């Protein structure tokens, strides 16, 4: 324990001092550790669930505001390769007839859908959810459609020697053989999904993380940057939890 | 028994864009019921293809193989097979692994009776103690143990055995060979092991056949093992007739070919 | 009337005389020499040439005491060359062959 | 000499200070142009031993030495061929071979190094596939590059860490055959490590078969006498090649069999809490370590509390007491423990382990005055006297039937051209009253201990004639024997019993303290004699009693000096080849296992390092007056080279675990 | 050809056909495929480099301006990824002393650096490069450092019996072994860099692919949506070629 | 076992060791001395012990190593040795 | 032929010069030793003289006479044997 906890905490101390001593330079106009955490301690740390009433609550509500959107969203995308992925692959004729299209659609940058998403949907709340669904769907089914094409030939033979075919073949040979790959797609998908939500709110406004950073940044004030860097810590830290917990689920199966 | 599994001049020709290869040519084998035929031969002599052909995974393209006068054309539970990589599903535990074979071959059998069949076909191989560990958490030797136990869960007629002892240490083989031999004289199922180690075949065989290597492989010099059926490992090696056989087989694999 | 000369490790001293003094031997003529053998480094090593004269009765026992004390386990621990002496003379009195010490 | 693996004792460190000892006292000298193969059952240290030779690992004690200069780091003079393929996938085979030569032969430019790669890739036969990639190549010849690369640098101690074990048997062959041509064509030495017997014994020159389990060590250096130019299909037909293969197979089987027994022994019920430990001994000054261990409280110092010394009257009582469980840990003669483990006399073999041999060089073969006046003064004189006529054929005497008194005495007589059981008679007689036996005239000679032999000298009833020093100056006389049953039970109270005696031996070995011990050995409860009977040979110059001045015998009662305290196998095995020589027992066919079972050096090793003592027992060639160069790796040959013996009969002796 | 090239071309027709008929339906009020290329064929499709002034250039210039930033960027990251990536990993102590920090820093999405990046660098141009540089080293650094410690023990030992220790060790055993891992790191680094450049402009504006799609949404005209979709497809293609460009050099080495 | 002891000039060390390393004799103790001869020199004292047979072979090599005619080059003392006990092993003779 | 190997105090070195040369054999070998007898370690010197066997008495008496000190650490004289010495300059059996 002492050989894996002590080292990283040393890095912060080195990082803090290196981060410090950069305030003395007037050109390097960024907040320092001594004060970036000081004034932000009261309004945004001790009371995460501080509610004012108009798109100006505490960080906890802001984080849970967007976390809900990626939760309510991305569940339609969650069962995209789970359903649509397996339908492809088991049909070699169509797999080669959709691969080029999905490869091009997959690499289209997220948040490039937003301009037309707001065109299709007049509202904004059911627009920052669609962007998540359409951006996270591709890494899930593409990484699920690859498993059906790469189930080991060993498991095919053990199924052919027996008269295993039809439905009985799917739920005992094929589908369990893609679960180890589905959770590779979800690990990539969830992380990529988190990217869209954070950036998406920055262009549609309203409650939710991301819009908090732009809202504070645009409204220049005495210590606007003090909480933006703190907001950077949360968004970075929160994403780690989402990425790692999904891996934990994959650990069970 | 007179006309059990027979191979009638099978010969497979691969595409080989450069021309023909004819990996097999003019094979004539007559396996009798309750034998232990062995196909010891060089690597890349088509020996694996030969069993991979009667097992139903290939088409001769030149002849037919008759099992009781019924030509073999598709894989089935009758010619239950045992692969070299243990062909074991890493998800199901050892118990559920065997139950997969029984279920796929006995679908209408009453539930909780198959549970008995798989359980009773797990003590003849000495594996009932570990009936919950997953394959990834079991020893390599024991991993191969549940591949004939699964293959013996069914009631097969011919139990094709691709080289199973390709990774077991020199100590586990001695224990495993006796266990495999012991259960052979319980069901009397024809078996067509592929074995490289010559000394293994002589101890464990009834009629070992060596096929000439090269592009046009042919079965040649079908030996016969006259040792007493209740084989004693240490009573045959010192016997002054296992010498005249082993060194003769070495004269047909290294000297000639 | 025998003369032990035990080449030992450079630092193993303070473990030889502490143990060897318990054997009734009080006189020693330790020295310093440079050694070269089967040890690796960089070409010549440093060893102490412990030099003792003992009675024939305890020659086989003094050598045992040094072996236990000076042993290390790794090679390069030295040797013990036992050589004879005919007319050991102590200039305090010029006595006979006997050590008288 | 060339590469010689000095005593190497690699200790492995484990959590909680496990100190799992992998190897201990592995002595092995390799000459030039040798192909030693380290066959051994899995579990012992084979890769560990090879890694030490390769230099990738550091030996805890001692270390291999090449050309008389230690190796401490890996170098391109002792190449290796790892079990795993270990080829750089991103380089062609020619470039893979070029890796070694381009680095080693830095003094040679291009052109003069292209030939090196080209020819080396050709001798191994990997000619056609010279531009392929390791991924393309099959597993078969993917291990030929490793051999080709190793031979490319022209190394001096090319090692082979089971290079081709993953390959099937057919490819296992047809690769040895390639490796035979290199050995015959070139002049290269090696140290191969293989698991298959046929691998070795076929391209090797001297098989070194290791033991099994913790504290491993070479058990039998089998030698393969086949003309070096070899063909895989011509050596097989050699008249005596399959005979050797059954010797290695038999040995490896014993380790398999006698390793589950070791596991079974450990997992057995523990013993109770013994209140008193009864120890049996015999009245002899050589038994001082046991007596002084009590009177001086050495047992108490190690918390053994009460211990009762049940003095015996005849040597048969000790044998009966320990086997029947009446006593336990009775100091007993050197050769009987190996006699009870084999049942010398058709008795039930009851294991009796030996761990703390605790005396040596304390025997004197004294004769009666009748021979003295007749003219007998040495071995030669006696031989002529008996040849004159039977004339009441002389009947010698021995303390016990099977020990190092009825064996060495017979060897001394046998070397003189006299049959012990035909030309003379050896009658077992207890030493206690054997002093009166000579006066009666029933016998004429002795092989007893110190105090009783001097009785004839003082009473002018005989002369010492021979002596232990002038017959063999390593002669064991006493050993601590405990039933193997009473070793898994009571794991403690044995090491503390072993430790207590070691200190007792040390205390009684110094010349200064020996005077005090003299009084302790003159009590009714111990050896009861006038103090001026045991002085000779202990603290007084020995009186041979043959018209010669006394000579101060410096080491005639060794207890600690010269490394006496060690149950070395090499000399216990010499007893088996002498009990069998006289027909007292069939020569065991599995001596390699019984010997390491009777001599429990594991106990002593733990009782020496903790206490502080030279645990590494000497390699003990059994050097008698006429050194015949006993070789402790082929006893049958040694037993077949003796002029006088009984019909040799070899069979496997089986001993129940308990 | 007819089994892998012809099929997908058919997929376009069926996909386009179903996309049609949505114009008549009031929902999903998106431009129809029939008229998407009606008002864009003349001014934009035909002329890539339709230069007319400032912030009004044709799509050709926008791609080069945006793609150029990913050129200058992602090279100061690739240089700083490979270098400083080997330095970590050879020493287990330093790796475990900084590994948790990169894990957190590797997850903060792009467009979360940009609010603070602009603060440090007032100019707009040297801010898209920084966000790209700081959001692209993480995928490269983690894939390079892991590769160093996943070198098989087989290659280390064969590099030890041969006295290869020194500079020659790092150019014949270590570096060639991690090249496969670097390109795995560059596989997602190049794509992730493109993921930010397109979204690193529509917030700060300026010439480039971004602020062309975004500004079109703000200003409603008769061709705004058609040009957004036409731009929305070019981002997909350039992303594919840019990512697939690294997929070709990988095959060679 | 017999002892061979020689006195050679200080700079001749790498002429007997080189002549002895390839002669199959590894092992030697060298210590400084201050001779008089014929104020005090700074010679060297090479000291080796070898079997009886090797004395003739080793002694020839030593004399052939530092062989330069100039008065004051030392001699080769040789003495008997009853035992030579190692330390690592404890063997005898 | 006897390897006189006496151990003397450092201060009694120059005195023996007159006695050593007057004895007829002057050449010898000298060294330093950290002697240890009654008296910790204290520096001494060891003198090796290969004197002819027939004149061993004539040399031992001179050394003690010039090395007589009385106080502790006086020293000792050893007499070790030699069978034949050779001259490296010439190489003649002696
Ligand atoms: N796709 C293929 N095209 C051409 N030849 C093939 C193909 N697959 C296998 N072969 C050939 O079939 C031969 C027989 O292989 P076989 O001896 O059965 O393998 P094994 O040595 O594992 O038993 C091989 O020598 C190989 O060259
Ligand atoms: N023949 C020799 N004569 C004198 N000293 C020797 C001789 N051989 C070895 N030594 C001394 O023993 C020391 C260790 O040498 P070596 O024997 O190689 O190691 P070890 O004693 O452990 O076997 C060296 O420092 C050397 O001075
Ligand atoms: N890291 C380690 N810690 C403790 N013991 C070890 C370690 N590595 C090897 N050993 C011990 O060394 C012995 C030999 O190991 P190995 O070389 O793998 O098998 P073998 O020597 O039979 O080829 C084993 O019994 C094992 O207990
Ligand atoms: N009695 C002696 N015992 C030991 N060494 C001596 C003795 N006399 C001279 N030597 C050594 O021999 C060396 C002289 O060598 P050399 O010149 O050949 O003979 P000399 O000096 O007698 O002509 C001196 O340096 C000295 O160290
Ligand atoms: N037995 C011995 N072994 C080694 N050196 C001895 C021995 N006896 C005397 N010496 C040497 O002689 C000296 C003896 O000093 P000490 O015991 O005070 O008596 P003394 O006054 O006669 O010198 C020591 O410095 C030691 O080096």
């Amino acid at each position: 324990l002492w050989k894996k906890v002590v080292p990283p905490l040393v890095a912060l101390g080195i990082f803090l001092v290196i981060w410090q001593l950069l305030c003395l330079n007037p050109n390097f106009k960024l907040p320092g550790p001594i004060e970036t955490f000081s004034e932000t301690w009261d309004p945004f740390i001790i009371n995460p669930f501080f509610d004012n009433g108009e798109s100006d609550k505490g960080l906890g509500w802001q984080i849970l505001s967007s976390l809900g959107r990626v939760g309510l969203g991305f569940s339609l995308a969650a069962i995209a390769g789970i359903i649509l992925g397996i339908l492809i692959g088991v049909n070699p004729l169509v797999y080669n007839a959709v691969d080029p299209i999905f490869q091009v659609l997959r690499t289209v940058p997220p948040l490039a859908w937003l301009p037309i998403s707001l065109a299709a949907f007049q509202q904004a709340n059911p627009s920052a959810i669609f962007v998540i669904f359409i951006t996270s769907i591709w890494p899930i089914l593409l990484n699920t459609t690859v498993g059906v094409q790469q189930i080991p030939q060993d498991y095919i033979n053990v199924a052919k020697v027996l008269r295993l075919k039809g439905v009985k073949y799917f739920f005992k040979i094929v589908f369990p053989a893609t679960v180890p790959y589905i959770f590779t797609g979800l690990r990539i998908g969830i992380g990529l999904s988190w990217l869209a939500i954070v950036a998406a709110e920055m262009l549609v406004g309203g409650v939710g993380i991301g819009s908090f950073i732009w809202d504070a940044y645009n409204t220049t004030t005495e210590t606007n940057l003090s909480e933006i860097i703190l907001a950077l810590i949360y968004v970075g830290l929160v994403g780690l939890l989402l990425d790692r917990l999904v891996g934990f689920v994959a650990s069970k199966v | 028994t007179d006309n059990f599994l027979v191979v009638e001049g099978v010969s497979k020709i691969y595409p080989t864009p450069e021309g023909p290869y004819t990996v097999l040519d003019g094979i004539d084998l007559k396996v009798r019921e309750g034998e232990f035929v062995c196909l010891i031969g060089h690597s890349g002599c088509g020996k694996s293809t030969l069993l991979n052909m009667i097992s139903g995974f290939n088409t001769p393209s030149e002849g037919v193989v008759l099992l009781q006068d019924k030509p073999i054309t598709e894989p089935g539970p009758d010619r239950m097979m045992v692969f070299q990589n243990y062909c074991l599903l890493p998800w199901l535990n050892v118990f559920e692994n065997v139950y997969l074979a029984v279920d796929a071959v006995f679908p209408n059998k009453p539930q909780a009776e198959k549970r008995a069949i798989v359980r009773e076909h797990l003590a003849m191989v000495g594996l009932t103690e570990a009936a919950e560990k997953k394959p990834s958490q079991i020893s390599g030797g024991m991993k191969q143990r549940v591949a004939i136990a699964r293959a013996l869960s069914i009631r097969p007629q011919v139990l094709i055995l691709d080289e199973p002892f390709g990774a077991l240490d020199a100590i586990t083989k001695e224990e495993l060979q006796e266990e495999l031999l012991q259960i052979w004289s319980d069901h009397q199922v024809t078996v067509l092991m592929i074995t490289h180690d010559i000394d293994e075949a002589l101890f464990l065989a009834d009629r070992v056949v060596m096929m000439t290597n090269g592009p046009a492989a042919q079965i040649g010099e079908i030996l016969d093992i006259p040792f007493d059926r209740p084989r004693n490992r240490r009573r045959i090696m010192e016997d002054p007739k296992y010498y005249d056989l082993r060194n003769y087989a070495l004269d047909f694999l290294f000297n000639r070919f | 009337m025998k003369k032990v000369e035990a080449i030992i490790r450079p630092f193993k001293l303070d473990e030889v005389k502490i143990a060897l003094v318990n054997a009734g031997i009080v006189g020693m003529t330790v020295s310093e020499v440079r050694g070269f053998g089967r040890q690796k480094g960089v070409e010549f090593l440093q060893k102490l040439k412990v030099e003792i004269v003992v009675e024939d009765n305890q020659v086989d026992m003094v050598v045992d005491k040094i072996i236990a004390a000076a042993r290390t386990g790794e090679i390069g621990d030295g040797k013990i060359f036992i050589s004879p002496v005919e007319q050991v003379i102590r200039i305090r009195t010029g006595e006979k062959n006997t050590e008288a010490v | 000499t060339f590469v010689e693996i000095d005593h190497v004792d690699r200790i492995f460190d484990l959590p909680n200070g496990g100190r799992y000892i992998a190897l201990k006292n592995i002595e092995l000298k390799i000459k030039q142009g040798e192909f030693v193969s380290l066959i051994g059952h899995s579990g012992c240290g084979k890769s560990t031993l090879l890694n030490i030779i390769a230099g990738l690992d550091r030996a805890s004690i001692g270390g291999v030495t090449l050309e008389g200069r230690e190796i401490r780091e890996p170098s391109p003079d002792r190449m290796v061929v790892f079990q795993n393929y270990s080829l750089l996938p991103w380089l062609t085979v020619r470039e893979n071979v070029a890796l070694a030569v381009d680095e080693v032969y830095q003094g040679k430019s291009k052109g003069e190094r292209r030939a090196i790669i080209e020819e080396h890739i050709d001798m191994v036969g990997l000619r056609l596939a010279a531009n392929k990639r390791p991924s393309e190549l099959s597993g078969g010849m993917k291990q030929r590059v490793a051999i080709a690369r190793a031979l490319a640098t022209r190394p001096k101690l090319l090692l082979l860490d089971e290079p081709f074990g993953a390959l099937d048997a057919l490819t296992r062959g047809s690769l040895q055959e390639q490796l035979m041509k290199i050995c015959n064509e070139h002049q290269i030495t090696c140290v191969m490590v293989t698991h298959d017997v046929d691998e070795a014994l076929l391209l090797s020159d001297r098989v070194v078969m290791l033991t099994n389990g913790p504290e491993a060590h070479i058990g039998q250096i089998l030698e393969v006498p086949i003309s070096r130019p070899r063909q895989r299909l011509e050596v097989v037909k050699h008249p005596s090649y399959y005979n050797l293969r059954n010797e290695i197979i038999y040995f490896l089987n014993q380790q398999k069999l006698a390793k589950k027994r070791q596991t079974q022994q450990a997992s057995a019920p523990l013993g109770t809490a013994k209140a008193v430990i009864e120890i049996g001994f015999m009245p002899l000054t050589d038994s001082a370590p046991l007596i002084v261990a009590k009177e001086k409280g050495f047992f108490a110092k190690y918390g053994l509390d009460n211990v009762i010394l049940n003095r015996a009257n005849n040597w048969q009582a000790i044998a009966t007491g320990v086997v029947t469980g009446k006593l336990d840990a009775a100091q007993m003669v050197a050769g009987m423990p190996i006699a009870l483990t084999l049942g010398a006399g058709s008795q039930t073999p009851t294991p009796v382990i030996n761990a703390l041999n605790l005396s040596r060089n304390a025997n004197a073969i004294t004769f009666s005055k009748r021979l003295y006046n007749q003219g007998v003064r040495s071995l030669a004189d006696l031989k002529a006297v008996i040849d004159s006529s039977p004339d009441q054929i002389l009947t010698l005497g021995v303390v016990h039937s099977a020990s190092m008194q009825n064996l060495i005495l017979r060897y001394w007589l046998a070397a003189g051209g006299i049959d012990p059981d035909r030309d003379v008679s050896l009658t077992v007689i207890p030493p206690t009253q054997m002093v009166s036996q000579l006066k009666a005239g029933n016998i004429d000679g002795y092989c007893a201990g110190e105090p009783w032999n001097y009785q004839a000298v003082h009473d002018d009833l005989g002369f010492v004639a021979a002596t232990a020093l002038e017959i063999w100056s390593g002669q064991p006389k006493k050993v601590l024997g405990v039933r193997e049953d009473w070793a898994q039970k009571y794991p403690e109270t044995y090491l503390n019993l072993v430790k207590a005696l070691i200190e007792a031996c040390k205390y009684c070995d110094d010349l200064r303290n020996r005077e005090e011990i003299l009084e302790i050995l003159c009590r009714p409860e111990y050896l009861d004699v006038n103090p001026a009977y045991v002085r000779s040979g202990f603290i007084d110059p020995y009186d041979r009693g043959d018209g010669t001045p006394p000579q101060q015998l410096t080491a005639y009662n060794q207890f600690y000096l010269n490394k006496t305290n060690y149950p070395n196998r090499t000399e216990i095995l010499w007893m088996i080849t002498q009990m069998a020589r006289w027909g007292l027992t069939p020569f065991p066919k599995n001596w390699v296992e019984i010997t390491e079972r009777v001599c429990r050096t594991d106990i002593f090793g733990a009782a020496a390092r903790d206490l502080g003592l030279l645990d590494i027992g000497e390699d003990d060639p059994i050097h008698l007056f006429d050194g015949k160069l006993f070789n402790p790796s082929e006893p049958i040959e040694y037993l077949k080279s003796l002029e006088i013996r009984r019909q040799i009969r070899i069979e496997e002796v089986f001993i129940s675990s308990g």
